[PDB]
């Protein structure tokens, strides 16, 4: 656990649809009605 | 060929008078290739001093006194120039600027860390750039390995601890073990390259009898299944 | 590509499951794969390739 | 000499500290990706230009802060010596 | 987060290299 | 050009509405 060449690293180099689509059909299987 | 180190040489040598580089057109005007204006503060500007100082006895055999001189006309005129400019940069401060503190705070910590070539953040494979990295690794052990084995410190705050002429003071050794810490990791990069080579390839080499939701996949638990089939026998 | 990863046989999967739910709400069209299929122009060529085999055979 | 500051500091003295770090910091960048080790002239005298503007506001205009943030400590060389029991073979 | 500490105190400068401390000089 | 301290630079440093309004009709 020890950062030794994690600067040089540093110095040389500098979805949400789904997600609704998750939410609706959870949404579906709590009314019956739709 | 280093007209502004052969004058150092000489001049840590004590003997900048028997030989004072044999200026002529062969030998001032081939390690210059007038004199190329030298960069430091006072490190190449006090040589060409005791060089003007030694060459005012010969003063005749070396012919580039007069491009020495004429750089010293220059340093007298820039700073002249200077000093009408700062007193003129004096008089152009506004009265009311009140300059904000945390961007100073930012331009403290900026200005301090672009000093000493480290990355600044913002806050406003590939071989090619592997060797841009270890190129910067082994810049940095190549400057520790410079430094003086009798380096000590000096904090602010011995002075509760009256130190006689001889009492060993326990703050002396907290930039020499620092200085060490630094030097040696830096050489055993490749031995925790070894061991997590060694401890990645021993717990993902596996990747299906801890990790829960992947011994718990359809294509997995199959795959298990599938190779530890028993061979049918023939009557 | 002629095998299967258990990186490509999820990844087919899940791009499989998740279009059948996108046309339930219909946020994606799915169009383009179904008339290029039918072809109803090719179907008429399919029947009339049947029907010329019926003459030919007749 | 100055060449610059006298006209900026009519205005904001800030501005020129923080359009010349990023420059500072870009030219870094290219040193870093040229597998190059010492500072160009371009941006030594760039360097001197800035510690310039910061210090007449700490002179002059006197900043109310000027923040002091040290380790208090500072490296000194220290004293060495051989042993004094002599050497055995 | 654990991070690797700079040491501004033992780095020498780069841009000017004259106002170094004076153990750090040579 | 005093160094400054590490614990204090270490201190400084649409797509809702495309599925809702097709969850109410069907």
């Amino acid at each position: 656990s020890l950062p030794i060449e994690d600067n040089y690293i540093r110095e040389v180099v500098g979805s949400k649809l789904m997600e609704c689509v998750n939410d609706a059909v959870q949404t579906l299987l709590q009314g019956d009605d739709k | 060929l280093q007209e502004q180190s052969e004058l150092m040489s000489t001049v840590m040598n004590n003997t900048p008078t028997t030989v004072a580089a044999l200026a002529a057109v062969a030998a001032a005007s081939e390690t210059n290739g007038t004199i190329p204006k030298p960069r430091s503060s006072a490190q190449l500007e006090q040589l060409l001093y005791r060089y003007r100082a030694i060459q005012n006895h010969p003063k005749e055999n070396k012919l580039e006194i007069k491009a020495i001189e004429d750089t010293f006309r220059n340093i007298s005129r820039d700073q002249d120039i200077y000093e009408t400019k700062l007193d003129t940069l004096r008089k152009s401060i506004d009265k009311g600027f009140q300059y904000d503190e945390d961007l100073l705070n930012k331009h403290l910590v900026a200005l301090q860390l672009l000093e000493k070539d480290t990355d600044v953040p913002d806050y406003f494979g590939d071989p090619d750039t592997e060797i841009r990295i270890s190129a910067r690794i082994s810049n940095r052990i190549n400057e520790l390995e410079r430094l003086p084995a009798n380096l000590g410190t000096y904090s602010l705050d011995d002075c509760l601890e009256f130190i006689t002429k001889d009492d060993l003071s326990s703050r002396m050794d907290t930039f020499k073990i620092k200085a060490l810490v630094e030097l040696k990791s830096l050489k055993l990069l490749t031995k925790q390259k070894s061991i997590r080579q060694k401890l990645i390839n021993n717990v993902a080499s596996q990747a299906h009898h801890n990790i829960p939701y992947l011994r718990d996949s359809p294509f997995t638990a199959a795959a298990q299944r599938s190779v530890q089939i028993r061979s049918k026998v023939i009557v | 590509y002629n095998n299967v990863t258990l990186k490509n046989l999820t990844a087919f999967q899940l791009l499989s499951q998740r279009e059948n739910i996108c046309e339930l709400l219909n946020l994606v069209e799915s169009t383009e794969r179904h008339n290029s299929i039918i072809n109803p122009e090719r179907q008429r060529m399919s029947l009339e390739e049947m029907k010329k085999m019926l003459d030919a055979l007749k | 000499g100055d060449d610059e500051i006298e006209n900026f500091r009519n205005g904001t003295p800030d501005k020129l500290v923080s359009d010349s770090l990023l420059k500072l910091k870009r030219l870094r960048k290219e040193r870093i990706l040229n597998k190059v080790l010492k500072p160009t002239t371009e941006e030594r005298e760039l360097y001197f230009k800035v510690k310039r503007i910061l210090k007449e506001v700490i002179l002059a205009k006197k900043v109310s802060k000027v923040p002091i943030n040290n380790v208090r400590a500072f490296p000194v060389l220290q004293t060495n010596y051989n042993g004094s029991i002599p050497v055995v073979r | 987060k654990k991070e690797f500490p700079v040491n501004l105190t033992i780095k020498k400068n780069v841009y000017d290299s004259a106002q170094d401390f004076n153990a750090l000089q040579d």
